[PDB]
């Protein structure tokens, strides 16, 4: 209530979003709200390729507040390549505003087929500032220091497909959405939002994994290596080269992630991350896990994960809070 | 690729 609330939708199960506009006259963009990355952009009517003959369009030239900047930026996410160029205006997230420096986003090639295929206009970072591009303090970060909220912190209220929306809230932590006590895990760098805990899924042990928080992927990673012995005896198929693993929702053998530090004990059944898909087969699953190795063992805790637990990225405490969600509000 | 708008 004293705090900005973004209301959440999720369509099909592959990418919630959220709305923000962009310019003194509210142009309109549906987002992807990315705590994995540090700059919101937007498809410009400069736009060339044809992933943006769909999309909402920025047009500089019908908001009184824009100011032109120009410098040439590239993006570059783990799915694909965005590119454009800086441009500063009025931008609009719930019910505050403010100027900030954003990318007119001209070239989308390198970010297909997904881009055309999904459904959202753009993405809005929710990271820290060394890991954006063009030094751009976070959107969370400038709302309080210019008094605009109570504190520097925001939290995920994920939805679930066809159950309850979901919220993003600036500035404060709403009691509303979880139960039991929230358990703090400290930050080991001001670049992700990215906390050490123990990974014991099943009989297989990482001490000390890096764990990223991450609203920007719609599964949970996991080092390759990891991946295959966790599954070697739990009746479940990889598909011969399709980096997919079905299995029969019912397998009892599934196993339950389990992420502990000092603080808290946090766990992800196998409820959380299963796909069913009877058109391929009655009573078939897809398993929502993929392998990503980073040069140091590390697991992106994706949405299925945040959508058990609603969770705290507070810059005030360089640290992530973690609480079980509230199964309806 | 796996849906992941994580940057580098």
């Amino acid at each position: 209530s004293s705090n900005d609330n973004i209301e959440l939708v999720d369509f099909q199960n592959i990418m919630f979003y959220g709305d923000a506009e962009v310019g003194d006259n509210q142009q309109p963009f549906t987002f992807i709200l990315d705590t994995g990355s540090a700059n919101l952009w937007v498809p410009s009517v400069k736009c060339t390729t044809a992933g943006c003959l769909t999309k909402h369009l920025y047009d500089s030239s019908k908001s009184r507040t824009y100011e032109k900047d120009g410098t040439k930026v590239e993006m570059n996410y783990v799915s694909g390549t965005v590119s454009g160029f800086f441009s500063k205006d009025l931008v609009t997230v719930g019910n505050l505003s403010l100027p900030y420096k954003f990318i007119e986003v001209i070239d989308t090639n390198g970010f297909e087929p997904t881009y055309t295929a999904s459904t959202f206009d753009g993405i809005l970072g929710l990271g820290w500032k060394d890991l954006s591009i063009g030094s751009v303090d976070p959107i969370v970060v400038e709302l309080k220091n210019q008094n605009k909220i109570e504190n520097a912190l925001f939290t995920f209220y994920l939805p679930v497909h066809d159950k309850h929306t979901g919220f993003l809230t600036i500035g404060g932590i709403e009691e509303r959405f979880y139960e039991g006590p929230l358990t703090y895990e400290k930050l080991n760098h001001d670049l992700y939002w990215q906390i050490t805990l123990d990974a014991h899924v099943g009989n297989i042990m990482l001490e000390k994994a890096n764990c990223i928080v991450d609203s920007g992927t719609s599964a949970i990673t996991v080092p390759t290596d990891f991946l295959n012995k966790m599954l070697q005896n739990l009746d479940v198929i990889k598909v011969p080269f399709l980096p997919f693993y079905v299995t029969l929702c019912n397998n009892s053998k599934l196993p339950t992630f389990e992420f502990t530090s000092e603080n808290g004990k946090y766990t992800l059944e196998p409820e959380y991350y299963l796909q069913h898909i009877e058109d391929v087969g009655p009573g078939l699953c897809m398993l929502n896990i993929i392998g990503l190795d980073f040069p140091v063992p590390t697991f992106i805790l994706g949405d299925p994960f945040m959508r058990k637990y609603f969770t705290v990225f507070d810059y005030d405490n360089h640290s992530v809070g973690i609480a079980l969600a509230k199964k309806n509000l | 690729k796996p849906f992941s708008x994580l940057q580098f």
